[PDB]
């Protein structure tokens, strides 16, 4: 029988800041045991300072980013050039999503950008269009492996301030770009050690009000 | 949904400083046997793409008259034809991925895995791979079935990133196909020894390479085989 | 839905569902009327897959209403079980069948005569003194077999009907909260508020 | 006889042409664009005295940022503003916002040509599409049977609308207050109406980004247009 | 399927189909509408050009769209069905997805629309039928009066009259309607509707039809002999 | 499950001297529960009689569809229909419903009116004509209705005779059935002439 | 999932947890349960997230589009039966939808509908729906009564999610409240349970069981 | 293209009528008359046949009444193969009703759905109308005996007594004249022969030249009979009312 | 006069009246000018307003990053076959990954025109338009006709008093063909050649739309102060 879903693994991982929002994603793609491509672009810049990645099926992903940018290109042209608010993007990738809520494209989506205020947002979806704009958010394999650390690093979770025994939590202050990248990284790297369809290379799209930046960072080829 | 009848096996490629080698065998399978022997597996469209197809022989003899189509249609009203306006291997490619995923989402697909290889005409290498699931992805080395298990690790070798690329000359690329179709030939069970093998220079063009064998091979080690375990004669 | 019961007697029908509605692990209501008045001298109780019954029971509601609109006329009981009989019917071999079992109670006024029809999800229509769908028949059938009497007034149907759902209340594993009781005659539909 | 789609030697469209005829037949409306937000009104014109006139509605809320008035063959109007209303709710459920002014109207225009032998004629009605978004601030649109819109400062419509035009004309600034708006339509209004104009036989209108679209009540109106009458008489 | 376009744009902007389809409204038997303070009533003409006429059996000018609202007309009669049955079906339909009967400004607003589609749908005609609808919304007292037309235009009225000889009856109406005081009571309302008709009608014997529609679903049809006891004493006021 | 015995009951006809005769139980039940005591299977359209078996709701439904049939019919012709003609009209009927039948099992009985003789006839649930000399039998006690006609059945029988063989038939075979039963009822045909007898019969 | 609403003489309370699973794996702890369709109207998200998201953020388009129509505010029996006959029509191709639709108009007063995607469509008083529903069920049927304060009933929910949370594996995170009146519904904040549940423990004298 | 070619079938004239209604109606002037007569104990049906032969085979024919059941017949004015058409139609709704119910259709909603269909071919479709009248007899157990006409416009109205066809001014002045309410069967049958008789456009009025139908109570107790007469029975009632 | 009720009808000397008269409603239309380089494109505008409280009238529209075109005529006809053209450059760039070529855009054009004029029941576009655009063979520019003939041009103009721009350009045709790696030289000239059919009205800032496409240069409109530089 004919099986229309595969798995070509991977894992993304989507960070709003104050005033910016990073969307990373490692750069292996693999079939069962075997890797297809060491260097295989998975977050995309889809214009309108919108970053996206759609983890899971390949084919379902590509084609779900590809129609994105459609929607973009063609909000454009029915709305006087009006700039895509990452709201509103969010909102029109469920409809996108739904619309194939009975044989839905097999992977999880999340965006990044600035809100209209301009402050860092990610919006998660799952594969059939229920969507909520989060702080943090890891997707794809080693989700289980990063999101944990994540709540204990970035939302200070478990840790109380030292005297006050559990009385008194650490503070929530917010964090820069570079401290941010740090976790990333130091996310990537340890899922890389633990989980066999995550290495090869790790690229990270930045999105600040000066538009879209990119850094690429080399991963484990084991 | 069906079943792929008669089909075909591995298809290697991979990229050198000036373009791109790709080749497979001429065998048609019949599951187990092995029926027909002088299939051509690996399609020119022009004078700057070849696609290599694996998987279902009717599905490709189907996908090769696409392909003759797609170039008489391209010709129609198109006087740079020949020239600004002749197909390139990333618009062969597109068209192809386009129908694979369409034929996938209908539950209806063509069962094959597909590596066009070419140049483009600003000269950057193109290699990409695509299947009956609609899955595409590109790398420095591509192969489809026994090759990316067997083909890839060797290919890799010589070709192990970006970098690499500039380094690599066509003599030792293709010694290195020419070696990875050998023990394809060793250790694939689908495989034979006649194989094509194609050239994409951005310089020279086009080589076509028919009716190859594979050649240098190792047996003589057979003969001291003796039993499987304790049998001394 | 669990328990639909109905019983003819000499100027009356009288039918009796259950008030429980449960959703697998839970019981979500305890008060719930598994009826719909068709016309004012015809009552129709409904039980089978949930929102199918609703959905079918307003449904036909709407078709005898309209048809009330544009006759000036009320249906007699015959004619509006055989309407309902024929969408059953229709329904069986859909490609989605409404899975819904119900009981029709009128009160004729041209022939001066209570009418209880029976029809299941089928379009299997009968007409009967009393009448029962799913398990509840089991239950209450021998009892009805013993003591009914086809001049019964309606405080001796009542209390009839009142020995039936004792004996469903002792030996029914489900807890089915208690029926509501509904009387067609000659002067229409009422509810008893105390059962 | 002849095709509905048929061109004149002229090369304009019969039955689009005739349409026209057939809005300079209704009753006049009005829009006055400003920086505090866009005025409409137009004249109820009851057949008759027994005619409960606050059942004539010939303003119309499309969203909370958007109003319309018509003039012409209300009836086709009904039609206009379904579309309209469902393009705007559509938009806000497809993208979380609210619709720009432009495409709401560009949608309701793609409509009128779609006529053949789709509908067997063109609209017999004119609107005048009035609302605000945050790209292009406040805006008026004349919406025509021809499937063409032009934005205006200000804007009549209807039997009295190049004597109202030509009025507007003059009384138009950049500099205009919403209630200066408010009396300039009553003003105007009063002018080409055949009855005498009073808060039954008028009606008035706004948007503004603050409160949206509002239609005025009669006694509002009534004192609008007994401020006017005061204004007049002190020169 | 049959798509000419029927109704079109003359030079001067008149669709004469429309037009034409209004001048079959005013061939129709007269028909009338008043509203008291508490009531409507509803008075219809019928033409004594037909007797030996089974009055029992032959449709009635006024319908029953749902049990509080209703609907009588003037012009084509085979017509009139067709709005009567969608009417019908969109007040049932209406109460089965709002769980709520249909308000008398909504079913006004829907056979309206039925009325402007068939003016400008291809291989159609437009209804030669003006109608007006009376009733009282749910759980409301205030008497509500409407008028449709074959253009699909529709509005609100204190007091109205279509068909023939419409001219001379609205005439009367409007001298004689006041709005600051309504018809306080049915007797008030019922004297000045038949004195409406008997402007135009001949005979005040079986030429008159009048219906009462007061709030809740109270409609009654009047009889013969209570409409004849208006008649009688509508005269002997007169002859003074 | 089987919709051929969810609700069960038989049919069972035969032939006589100038004669034939049609007979039915009348029980309705939902598998074990027995429902109904006054389930007639026999219907007629004139001077033709059909007994239905099977799944009730397509016994009701086809009854209707066969009077609506008939009454055409006989408005087009101007005249009855015959129980040869009726016979090709069942077989038909069923035959357009192929794949996703009708679960019955009819049975035709009549005189003809012009040739005087003797009618019966016999269908599977998609048309299938079984026209026998002798007698025809259907429903979910049809193996025992086949064992008592087959013994107790002689040609020729006249209507007083004919009675007691098709009666004795059905009751005993009804007895051995724990779905049909709960009363019977015996239609006796002559030419201008038809008499129905309800049978007293055990109700278990 | 835990979700609940309950009528009283104040309007209604909304409560819902915030936990999202995917088997074991905590997907989320801050998911919105509460969907607010209007500014008058809330429905509850259980069964599938996509399903309720989507459609009852559709429903807000129709009672929008009703209310331009008919110039009024849409009821609460017509805007849950807008969504009711909806999911019906799907029924079968694998809709998974257990919501509460929750209004307050003139005319019905405090409304609650029970909407369920085989079609099923409730009036009542007190619902409760999810993995959780029997333990805040316990909760609230000890407690309820009509004439309790707006604080009383805020607490009470709050409680019953609370109760849910602890014992059921697949609820948790957080509380979400809201009070819906006449003149609109009224959000009343997100409660971290990690928190809420010591606080409780304390100054209420419950949880024994539990040391803290 | 095409538009050139169409007549316009579904129009208004300038004054508000249909004109190829109008134009099917003065087809059926020309029709034989057919007479209806509403009675206590029953209903008449009397049809004069267009000019006639001594060659066509009058036991056998049928062009003026036809049953369309049991309770309910039909006269006809106008194209006869028009009104076959309709015939056929009613004859399916009336079963359609009767399966769906299990009651006999009530005598005014057929004519309502036939008025209906007539009504369809003069609003939209581009067709010409049906150029047919009926005279519709019928019991039921509601209203009792009924009689009713309906036109190529769509229309329909109720009647003790009424004519369609030829002379119908002249039939219905000698109906109004004659027609009392507490009129009997065999009183009826007299009044329409006798009118058919004076308005004729033959010579003389004879058994060949009618056909003949009565709906009576007539039958044995609680049930009604309908007859539609025999040639011989056509002739027997002529002289039984003293016309031959 | 007999033959002019219908596209489907030839007259006696194999003339299309319906045709012609869709040809009518452009010369009655508002200027606009297309020019170009061997490196870039150019289309000028001169936009009509109903009065002084309207807006101007748009003339330009974009199909793509790499083409576009300005109208004359009915403005929703060009709105449905520039819709149309944004659909087809899509298509090429979705399925063959390929921007689509302005001579193959003016060949799809031409036949949707085409169908339009031989069918009965429908009726010609009554518009014309100027497609620019910067593809694999450089720049290019289109003239489009309702009639169905697309023409690849140099230069040219459509619109009421088109003629004396159109000879301006066949003067000047050695000139601004040379304006390479120059756009505001470019411009210039296409503003000094639809000055050639100006009468009473003068280019002010509201009136004048300009559009430019060239090797590095994405489509692009300029609008408002954006065109006082060439005023
Ligand atoms: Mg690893
Ligand atoms: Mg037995
Ligand atoms: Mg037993």
């Amino acid at each position: 029988q004919f099986n229309p879903y595969g798995d070509n693994g991977g894992t993304i991982l989507g960070i709003a800041g104050e005033d910016f929002a990073v969307l990373a994603g490692d750069t292996r793609n693999i079939t069962d045991y075997s890797i297809n491509s060491r260097y295989e672009p998975k977050v995309f810049d889809c214009g309108d300072n919108i970053v996206m990645s759609a983890n899971g099926f390949a084919a379902d992903g590509d084609a779900l980013v590809k129609r994105f940018k459609n929607s973009v290109k063609w909000y454009h042209f029915d709305h006087n050039d009006k700039k895509l608010s990452i709201n509103s993007a969010a909102r029109n990738i469920q409809h996108l999503l739904y619309g194939k809520r009975f044989f839905p494209y097999y992977v999880h989506t999340i965006i990044a950008g600035l809100d209209e205020d301009g402050k860092g947002a990610v919006y998660s979806f799952d594969p059939v269009g229920s969507y909520e704009r989060e702080q943090c958010r890891a997707g794809g394999a080693a989700a289980s492996l990063i999101m944990p650390f994540l709540d204990n690093q970035v939302n200070f979770k478990n840790q109380y301030e030292p005297g006050t025994n559990g009385k008194v939590k650490k503070p929530l202050k917010y964090l820069s770009v570079e401290e941010v990248i740090k976790l990333v990284r130091d996310s990537f790297t340890s899922a890389t050690e633990r989980h066999i369809q995550v290495g090869d290379g790790l690229e990270i799209l930045i999105v600040t009000k000066d538009g879209v930046r990119k850094e690429f960072y080399e991963l484990k080829r084991d | 949904t069906q079943q792929p009848i008669v089909t075909g096996t591995s298809v290697i490629s991979m990229k050198y400083d000036n373009g791109v080698i790709i080749a497979a065998d001429n065998l048609g399978s019949y599951g187990s046997l092995l029926r027909f022997n002088g299939v051509e597996r690996l399609i020119p469209v022009g004078d700057n793409t070849v696609v290599g197809i694996s998987g279902d022989i009717s599905d490709m003899q189907h996908i090769e008259r696409l392909l003759k189509d797609l170039v008489t249609e391209n010709a129609y009203d198109n006087p740079l034809a020949d020239a600004e306006e002749a197909l390139e291997p990333s618009y062969i490619f597109e068209y192809l991925a386009t129908v694979m995923y369409q034929r996938r989402s209908k539950m209806n697909p063509l069962w094959n895995a597909i590596i066009v290889a070419g140049v483009q005409s600003n000269g950057d290498q193109f290699l990409r791979y695509v299947n009956l699931l609609g899955v595409t992805y590109s790398s420095p080395t591509l192969a489809t079935g026994f090759g990316a298990h067997m083909a890839n690790p060797l290919l890799r070798k010589v070709v192990d990133r970006e970098s690499d690329i500039p380094k690599t000359t066509v003599q030792v690329a293709e010694e290195a196909i020419v070696n990875a179709m050998r023990v394809l030939y060793y250790r694939d069970a689908r495989s034979s020894r006649n194989f094509s093998l194609a050239i994409i220079d951005k310089n020279t063009g086009l080589t076509f390479k028919k009716n190859l064998q594979v050649e240098n091979m190792k047996w003589d080690f057979a003969k001291d085989i003796k039993g499987y375990g304790t049998q001394k004669i | 839905m669990d328990i639909i019961l109905g019983i003819r007697v000499q100027d009356s029908v009288i039918l009796a569902s259950s008030k429980a509605v449960t959703r697998g692990i839970s019981v979500l209501k305890d008060s719930d009327d598994k009826t719909r008045q068709l016309s004012p001298h015809t009552l129709m109780s409904f039980a089978g897959e949930a929102g199918d019954t609703v959905q079918f029971a307003e449904y036909i509601q709407a078709n005898i209403q309209l048809y009330s609109i544009r006759e000036d006329y009320e249906l007699s009981p015959q004619a509006v079980s055989s309407f309902v009989r024929q969408e059953l019917a229709k329904s069986i071999r859909s490609r989605r069948p409404y899975q819904v079992n119900v009981l029709i109670g009128g009160y004729d006024k041209k022939k001066n005569k209570p009418e209880l029809y029976q029809i299941d999800y089928l379009g299997t229509k009968v007409e009967l003194p009393y009448g029962a769908h799913g398990y509840s028949g089991f239950y209450t059938f021998s009892l009805l077999d013993h003591h009914y009497r086809p001049d019964m007034t309606t405080e001796e149907g009542l209390d009839l009907l009142k020995l039936c759902v004792q004996e469903l209340e002792k030996r029914m594993p489900m807890d089915f909260k208690g029926v509501i009781v509904k009387i067609v005659d000659k002067d229409g539909i009422r509810q008893v508020d105390d059962f | 006889d002849r095709g509905v789609s048929t061109f004149s030697p002229e090369g304009r469209l019969f039955q689009v042409e005739y349409s026209l005829e057939a809005i300079k037949l209704g009753s006049t409306a009005i829009g006055i664009a400003t920086k505090e937000g866009v005025v409409l009104g137009v004249e109820k014109r009851a057949t008759s005295p027994l005619l409960e006139s606050d059942s004539i509605e010939k303003i119309v809320e499309i969203d909370r940022h958007i109003g319309c008035a018509m003039s012409g063959l209300t009836a086709d109007a009904r039609s206009m503003i379904e579309h309209a209303r469902t393009a705007a709710v559509t938009h806000n459920l497809y993208y979380d916002e609210d619709i720009n002014v432009e495409s709401l109207t560009q949608s309701v225009c793609d409509l009128a040509l779609r006529f053949g032998e789709l509908m067997s004629r063109p609209f017999g009605v004119a609107l005048l599409i009035a609302g605000h978004d945050a790209d292009d601030g406040y805006q008026l649109f004349h919406a025509e049977p021809s499937g063409t819109f032009y934005r205006y400062n200000a804007k009549a419509i209807g039997s009295g609308s190049e004597g109202a035009q030509a009025e507007l004309l003059n009384e138009w600034h950049s500099s205009l207050t919403l209630k200066e708006a408010e009396l300039l339509v009553l003003k105007i209004l009063k002018q080409v109406m055949e009855e005498k104009l009073d808060e039954n036989n008028a009606q008035l209108s706004c948007i503004t980004k603050q409160d949206g679209f509002k239609i005025y009540d009669n006694e509002k109106t009534a004192e609008l247009i007994k401020e006017l009458k005061e204004k007049e008489a002190a020169e | 399927g049959y798509d000419r376009a029927l109704s079109i744009f003359s030079p001067d902007g008149h669709i004469f189909q429309v037009e034409y389809a209004l001048e079959a409204v005013k061939r129709g038997t007269c028909a009338v509408g008043v509203k008291g303070k508490n009531c409507v009533v509803l008075g219809c003409e019928r033409r004594s050009t037909l007797k030996l006429q089974d009055t029992r059996i032959t449709p009635s000018k006024v319908s029953k769209i749902d049990s509080h609202v209703v609907l009588s007309f003037s012009g084509l009669n085979a017509d009139s069905r067709i709005l009567i049955e969608k009417a019908r079906v969109e007040a049932q339909s209406h109460r089965l997805t709002l769980e709520d009967p249909v308000t008398v400004e909504y079913l006004t607003r829907y056979v309206a629309g039925v009325q402007q589609r068939y003016t400008q749908s291809g291989g159609v005609r437009p209804f030669g039928v003006s109608t007006l609808i009376a009733g009282f919304d749910p759980r409301d007292d205030e008497p509500k009066l409407y008028q449709t037309e074959p253009s699909g235009i529709y509005s609100s009225w204190s007091a109205q009259t279509i068909g023939r000889n419409s001219k001379t009856v609205r005439e009367f109406l409007e001298k004689n309607y006041d709005r600051k005081e309504p018809p306080a009571t049915v007797e008030e309302c019922v004297k000045l509707t038949v004195r409406s008709l008997l402007e135009v009608v001949q005979t005040g014997a079986k030429n008159i039809e009048i219906t009462v529609v007061k709030p809740d679903s109270d409609i009654v049809a009047l009889s013969s002999e209570e409409i004849n006891q208006y008649v009688t004493q509508i005269e002997q006021e007169k002859q003074e | 499950s089987d919709p051929s015995s969810i609700n069960g009951g038989i049919v069972v006809a035969m032939t006589g001297k100038d004669c034939v005769a049609i007979a039915c139980d009348l029980r309705l039940g939902s598998q074990s529960l027995g429902v109904s005591n006054k389930f007639e299977k026999i219907f007629h359209y004139g001077h033709v009689f059909l007994g239905i078996t099977g799944l009730a709701t397509d016994v009701t439904t086809l009854n209707e569809m066969f009077r609506y049939k008939t009454n055409l019919y006989k408005l087009k012709e101007e005249r009855a229909i015959e129980p040869e003609t009726f016979t090709q009209l069942v077989s038909s009927s069923l035959y357009e419903r192929r794949f996703g039948p009708y679960f019955v099992g009819p049975v035709v009985a009549g005189i003809n009116s012009k040739s005087g003789k003797p009618f019966i006839a016999g269908f599977d649930l998609i048309g299938c004509i079984d026209e026998a000399k002798d007698f025809i039998v259907s429903g979910t006690a049809s193996d025992q209705l086949f064992g008592m006609c087959e013994s107790l059945y002689e040609p020729n029988l006249e209507p007083e005779d004919l009675f007691e063989t098709i009666s004795q038939a059905l009751l005993n075979a009804a007895d051995r059935d724990a779905l049909s039963g709960w009363g019977a009822v015996v239609y006796i045909i002559k030419k201008d002439e038809v008499v129905k007898r309800y049978l007293k019969m055990r109700q278990d | 999932t835990t979700t609940l609403a309950f009528r009283f003489q104040g309007g209604i309370i909304v409560a819902v947890d915030s936990r999202a699973t995917a088997g074991n794996w905590v997907a989320s702890q801050t998911v919105k349960k509460v969907i607010e369709i209007n500014p008058f109207l809330l429905g509850t998200m259980a069964g599938g997230a996509a399903d309720c998201q989507f459609w009852e953020t559709w429903l807000g388009s129709q009672c929008r589009l009703h209310e331009l129509r008919e110039k009024e505010r849409i009821s609460v029996a017509a805007a849950s039966k807008i969504l009711s006959n909806l999911v019906y029509q799907y029924k079968g191709a694998g809709l998974s939808m257990g919501t509460m639709i929750c209004g307050y108009t003139r005319k019905e007063g405090p409304t609650i509908y029970y909407v369920d995607s085989d079609g099923t469509r409730l009036k009542g008083d007190i619902f409760c729906v999810g993995s959780g529903q029997t333990f805040a069920y316990g909760v609230l049927d000890s407690n309820y009564k009509w004439d309790l304060s707006v604080e009383d009933a805020l607490y009470l929910g709050k409680r019953s999610i609370l109760a849910a949370a602890h014992r059921d594996a697949y609820s948790g995170g957080s509380v979400n409240l809201y009070h819906v009146t006449e003149d609109g519904w009224i959000y009343h904040g997100n409660h971290d349970v990690g928190e809420l549940f010591w606080k409780v423990k304390e100054e209420e004298g419950s949880f024994n069981n539990v040391i803290g | 293209g095409s538009r050139r070619y169409d007549s316009r079938t579904t129009i208004f004239s300038p004054e508000g009528r249909l004109y190829q209604v109008e134009y099917a109606l003065e087809s059926i002037s020309h029709a034989g008359t057919a007479i209806g007569i509403m009675a206590s104990d029953g209903i008449v049906l009397a049809a004069e046949r267009k000019v006639t032969s001594t060659l066509l085979e009058q036991d056998t024919s049928t062009e003026k009444l036809y049953k369309l059941n049991d309770k309910i017949a039909v006269a006809v004015a106008g194209l006869t193969a028009d009104a076959e058409i309709l015939i056929n139609t009613a004859r399916i709704h009336a079963q359609n009703y009767l399966k769906t119910y299990n009651e006999d259709i009530p005598v005014e909603i057929l004519v309502r759905r036939l008025s209906d269909i007539k009504q369809g071919y003069t609003q939209h479709g581009g067709l010409r109308p049906f150029g047919v009248s009926f005279i519709y007899a019928g019991y039921d157990d509601r209203y009792g005996y009924q009689l009713y006409t309906s036109n190529p416009s769509g229309n329909y109205t109720g009647w003790k007594a009424i004519s369609v066809g030829a002379n119908t001014s002249a039939a219905q002045t000698l109906l109004q004249m004659d027609y009392k309410d507490d009129m009997k069967v065999d009183d009826a049958i007299e009044l329409a022969l006798k009118t058919l008789s004076k308005t004729t456009d033959s010579s003389a009025l004879t058994y060949d030249r009618l056909e003949f139908a009565t709906i009576r109570k007539g039958a044995n107790d609680g049930e009604v009979y309908q007859k539609i007469f025999k040639p011989q029975e056509i002739k027997d009632i002529l002289v039984k009312t003293g016309i031959t | 006069n007999n033959y002019d009720g219908d596209t489907v009808t030839f007259s006696p000397t194999g003339r299309l009246f319906q045709v012609e008269y869709a040809l009518e409603a452009i010369k009655q239309g508002s200027v606009t000018v297309g020019l170009r380089s061997n490196t870039h494109a150019v289309l000028v505008a001169l936009k009509r307003n109903a009065d002084e409280l309207s807006s101007y009238q748009k003339k330009i529209i974009k199909c793509d990053e790499h083409m576009g075109l300005s109208l004359a005529g009915l403005a929703p006809d060009a709105r449905v076959l520039s819709n149309y053209l944004r659909q087809q450059c899509n298509y090429s760039s979705l399925v063959f990954n390929r921007k689509l070529a302005v001579e193959r855009a003016g060949h799809l054009l031409c036949d949707k025109a085409q169908k339009n004029t031989q069918s009965y029941g429908g009726r010609p576009y009554g518009v014309g338009l100027l497609i620019i655009g910067y593809d694999k063979s450089g720049a290019h520019l289109l003239e489009f006709q309702p009639s169905g003939n697309v023409t690849e041009l140099y230069g040219t103009a459509i619109g009421a008093r088109s003629q004396g721009a159109k000879t301006y350009l066949e003067r000047t045709l050695d000139t601004f063909i040379k304006i390479d790696g120059n756009p505001d030289e470019l411009i210039k000239a296409g503003v000094e050649a639809i000055s050639q059919s100006l009468r009473d009205e003068s280019l002010t800032v509201d009136n004048l739309s300009i559009a430019i496409v060239g090797k590095d240069t994405p489509f692009t409109i300029y609008d408002g102060e954006a065109v006082a530089k060439y005023i």
